[PDB]
């Protein structure tokens, strides 16, 4: 029942730049949101497990923040290696309705020469 | 009335004032249960489910839904009633029964009656007097100078607990270690702190009291429909204070057991919850807490807790008390003022106790009762 | 410790299939929560369903409730039964494990382990 | 369908048929150490002072 909207659907920025990725929830989710990075042909990798707390092995360039219903990533020093689809996942829990809606994602293109 | 040259002999381990307090508490308790509702009709088959629509996972196995048939008239017209119950109160025969319907009568605590401890002073009857030691660093046994008289003792709150001694009073200068037989591992060691350890406990669940008609002027208090997330009850214990407090205890234990040895604290032992966990009832509900998080060392701390509604008061069997649910949430703050320890080169100590009298004996180690016999003779110059 | 999916292959409209996923290297326990997510080749990811292994309570997305069934079959395996298949359900299906906190959902951290996806 | 009026709120006890409550004049008597005083005045308020005690 809790649905999340992403924006911009896609971006493009030259190498070394910074991308802001935004996710807007329909309900307050008490900062339990996680974020994933998906490479083509691979399952998504977890970057953030709890709003701002980064997953082990993930560089600080992928830090983010938010509260309430509004969350963002600010991924710095973008490399062509970082081009990926990024996704927002709700993780609200508790109820028996659950529904861990995986929100939509955004495409980040990192441009070289 | 300070007695300037009186050196009286005390023995706290033989203090009958403790025995009286024990007996009086039980009697008051029992008479308070004569009125109000008896719950025999709840000894019925229950149909239970696991209550999972708003929980954290650590609480996943703690509640049962339990639907059952009970009536209000002798009309052979039963109605469905449901109540949540804590797992510890319900035993499987999908079909379940209350844990005590196999061995005892169940009496509902009367909801309008409070047992909140109020300090009680004991006073001597005419012809008697109470004497007390004022000495610091007193064993609780043997002679002491600076004996004074008492009409009424200081007030003592009749707090009942296991493992940790709560509220009551503090030692004058340093933690005191007292025992009946210190080299005998069969005895409890009563440790009285010279400073409190603050403990914060709670039941962070907004509950609802459901009134069920059970008979002609009789009500049963059911519980259910908890509002919001269901969470585990717990105590926080300040961590630094606890560690410092043990350091003081260890130093004093070494004075008794050798300053060249090493001792450790273990997570008590096996047995029933009434023995193995910390027990108190603030707010009107009975808490059983895991002290394994405290007694874990060699020389905030969250302690998970469980809650029961059907209580077999320690003092006897054949009867059980049902504690009605408390509306809203429970929070309380108390002072840990001491420990009840046993001991198993190096040595190991464990939380013990469970005997209600230890909680009063630890306060009544200063007072003694004597009888006045104001008649006697002596040789002198006095001729009819 | 790697989840491995099987039971792939596309099935014609109005058919059915069952997907299988194994916990190679581990067993299910109370801190683990199992779920399935699918991704159509031209889409993002859509959550379908989860099961909690200590009591096997299933959870379903509304859109999936009448077509998808999740069930534990062993201490190491789970399956997902799919019925009333349409061509619109062609997707890569993933088996995944989440983690969390005892004080709040052992899923509230999201997926730590994903299997390779399998397409049907 | 009917019920007795009090079965909704209270226990009902049968008066025991062999027991009579017929009023018999009762005198109250003082315990040792006490005495009862009374006014003999006519037209007495029931309050205030009275002579002829
Ligand atoms: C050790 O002493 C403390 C302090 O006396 C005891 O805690 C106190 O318990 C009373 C009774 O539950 C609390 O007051 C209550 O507040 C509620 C609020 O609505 C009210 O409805 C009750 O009628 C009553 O007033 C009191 O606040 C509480 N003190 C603190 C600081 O929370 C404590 O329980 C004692 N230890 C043991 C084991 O009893
Ligand atoms: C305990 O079980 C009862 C019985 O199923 C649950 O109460 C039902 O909740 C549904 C939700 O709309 C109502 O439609 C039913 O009428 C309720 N039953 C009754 C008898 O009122 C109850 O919520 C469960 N309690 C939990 C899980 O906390
Ligand atoms: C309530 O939850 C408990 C676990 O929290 C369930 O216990 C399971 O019972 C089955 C019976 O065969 C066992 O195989 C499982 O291993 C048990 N789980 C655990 C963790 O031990 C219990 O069945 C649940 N009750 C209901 C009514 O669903
Ligand atoms: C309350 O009483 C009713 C009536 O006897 C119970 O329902 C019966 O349960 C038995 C069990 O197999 C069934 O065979 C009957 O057909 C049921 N009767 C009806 C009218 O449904 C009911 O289960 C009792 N409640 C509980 C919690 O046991
Ligand atoms: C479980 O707890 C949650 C959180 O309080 C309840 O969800 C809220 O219910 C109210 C009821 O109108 C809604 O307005 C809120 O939007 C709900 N919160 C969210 C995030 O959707 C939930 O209803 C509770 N479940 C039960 C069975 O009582
Ligand atoms: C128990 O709760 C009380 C508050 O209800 C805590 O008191 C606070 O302690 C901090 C410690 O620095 C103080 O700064 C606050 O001012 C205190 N609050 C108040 C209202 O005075 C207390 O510490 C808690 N105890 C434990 C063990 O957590
Ligand atoms: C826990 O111990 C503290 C002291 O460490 C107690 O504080 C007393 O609070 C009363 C309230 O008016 C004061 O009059 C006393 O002077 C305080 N004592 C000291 C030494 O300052 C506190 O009340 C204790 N809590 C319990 C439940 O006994
Ligand atoms: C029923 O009461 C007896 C009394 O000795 C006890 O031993 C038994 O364990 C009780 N039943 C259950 C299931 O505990
Ligand atoms: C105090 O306790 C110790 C424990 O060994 C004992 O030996 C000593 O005699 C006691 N003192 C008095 C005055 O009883
Ligand atoms: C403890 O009890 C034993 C029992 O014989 C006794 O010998 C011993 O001396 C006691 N310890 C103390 C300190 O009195
Ligand atoms: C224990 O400390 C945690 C720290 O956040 C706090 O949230 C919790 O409410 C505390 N519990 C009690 C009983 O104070
Ligand atoms: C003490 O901790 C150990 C750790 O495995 C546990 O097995 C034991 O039961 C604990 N003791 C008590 C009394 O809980
Ligand atoms: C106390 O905590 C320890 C920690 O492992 C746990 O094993 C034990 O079962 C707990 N005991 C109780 C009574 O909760
Ligand atoms: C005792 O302390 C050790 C130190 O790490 C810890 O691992 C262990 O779990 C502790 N025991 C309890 C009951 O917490
Ligand atoms: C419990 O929920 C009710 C719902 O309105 C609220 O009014 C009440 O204050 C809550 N109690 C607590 C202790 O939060
Ligand atoms: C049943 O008892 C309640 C007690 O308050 C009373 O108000 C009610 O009127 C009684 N029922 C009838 C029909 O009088
Ligand atoms: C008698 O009752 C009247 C009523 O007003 C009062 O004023 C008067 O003082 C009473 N007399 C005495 C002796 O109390």
């Amino acid at each position: 029942d809790i649905v999340m909207t992403q924006t911009p659907a896609s971006v493009s920025e030259p190498v070394g730049g910074t991308v802001t990725i935004k996710c807007q929830a329909s309900h307050n989710i008490r900062s339990y949101l996680s974020w994933y990075q998906q490479k083509v042909g691979q399952p998504p990798k977890r970057l953030i497990y709890e709003t701002s707390n980064l997953a082990s092995g993930v560089p600080s360039r992928f830090a983010g923040s938010g509260s309430g219903t509004e969350f963002t990533l600010t991924i710095s020093d973008l490399e062509c290696a970082d081009a990926a689809t990024y996704y927002c996942q709700s993780n609200f829990g508790l109820s028996d309705s659950r529904t861990y809606n995986f929100g939509g994602g955004t495409e980040v293109v990192v441009k070289g020469d | 009335i300070h007695l300037e040259n009186v050196t009286e002999e005390f023995n706290m381990w033989k203090n009958n004032m403790v025995e009286q307090m024990h007996t009086d508490i039980i009697s008051l308790w029992d008479q308070s249960l004569k009125p109000c509702v008896k719950l025999t009709p709840l000894c019925v088959t229950l149909q239970c489910t696991n209550v999972t629509n708003n929980i954290t996972d650590d609480m996943r196995g703690e509640l049962k839904n339990c639907s059952f048939n009970m009536t209000t008239e002798l009309r052979d017209k039963k109605q469905k009633v449901y109540s949540l119950f804590y797992r510890l109160d319900v035993v499987q025969i999908k079909e379940y029964r209350l844990i005590n319907c196999n061995t005892s009568a169940i009496t509902q605590a009367c909801p309008k009656v409070s047992f909140e401890p109020i300090p009680i002073h004991y006073c001597a009857p005419a012809g008697f007097a109470i004497l007390k030691c004022k000495d610091k660093k007193f064993n609780g046994t043997g002679p002491c100078p600076s004996v004074s008289t008492v009409q009424c003792t200081h007030g003592i709150k009749p707090v009942v607990s296991t493992q940790l001694l709560l509220n009551g009073s503090l030692a004058e200068e340093e933690v005191m270690i007292r025992s009946e037989n210190i080299t005998n591992n069969a005895k409890n060691i009563l440790v009285q702190f010279n400073t409190p350890v603050q403990i914060n406990c709670t039941r962070p669940n907004n509950n609802t009291r459901k009134s069920i008609r059970i008979g002609p002027g009789q009500w049963f208090y059911a519980t259910g429909d908890i509002i919001g997330d269901i969470r585990q009850a717990h105590c926080n214990v300040s961590k630094a204070t606890w560690n410092e407090t043990l350091g003081k205890v260890v130093k004093q234990l070494r004075k008794h057991f050798g300053n060249n040895t090493i001792i450790r604290f273990a997570n008590s032992s096996g047995g029933d919850l009434e023995v193995t966990t910390h027990s108190f009832n603030c707010g009107g509900e009975f808490f059983y807490c895991n002290t394994s998080g405290l007694f874990n060392s060699t020389w905030s701390i969250t302690l998970p807790c469980r809650i029961k509604q059907i209580i077999n008061m320690w003092q006897r069997i054949g009867q059980a008390m049902y504690a009605p649910p408390i509306q809203g949430v429970i929070r309380c703050v108390s002072n840990i003022t001491g420990l009840i320890l046993t001991r198993d080169t190096t040595e190991t100590f464990r939380p013990g106790g469970g005997d209600m009298r230890d909680n009063w004996r630890s306060e009544l180690y200063k007072y003694k009762v004597v009888k006045i016999e104001p008649l006697g003779v002596a040789p002198t110059r006095c001729k009819r | 410790r790697q989840l491995v999916e099987s039971g792939g292959g596309l099935v014609q409209p109005e058919g059915s299939l069952t997907l299988t996923c194994k916990a190679s290297g581990f067993s299910f326990s109370r801190s683990q929560y199992m779920c399935w997510v699918r991704q159509a080749p031209g889409k993002g990811l859509e959550w379908i369903t989860c099961v909690y292994p200590d009591d096997d309570t299933p959870y379903y997305a509304t859109w999936a409730k009448g077509r998808f069934t999740i069930s534990k079959t062993s201490s190491t395996t789970v399956t997902l039964r799919l019925t009333s298949l349409t061509e619109a359900d062609t997707a890569t299906y993933f088996c995944a494990r989440t983690s969390g906190f005892g004080g709040y959902s052992y899923a509230a951290h999201g997926v730590d382990l994903w299997g390779p996806g399998t397409l049907v």
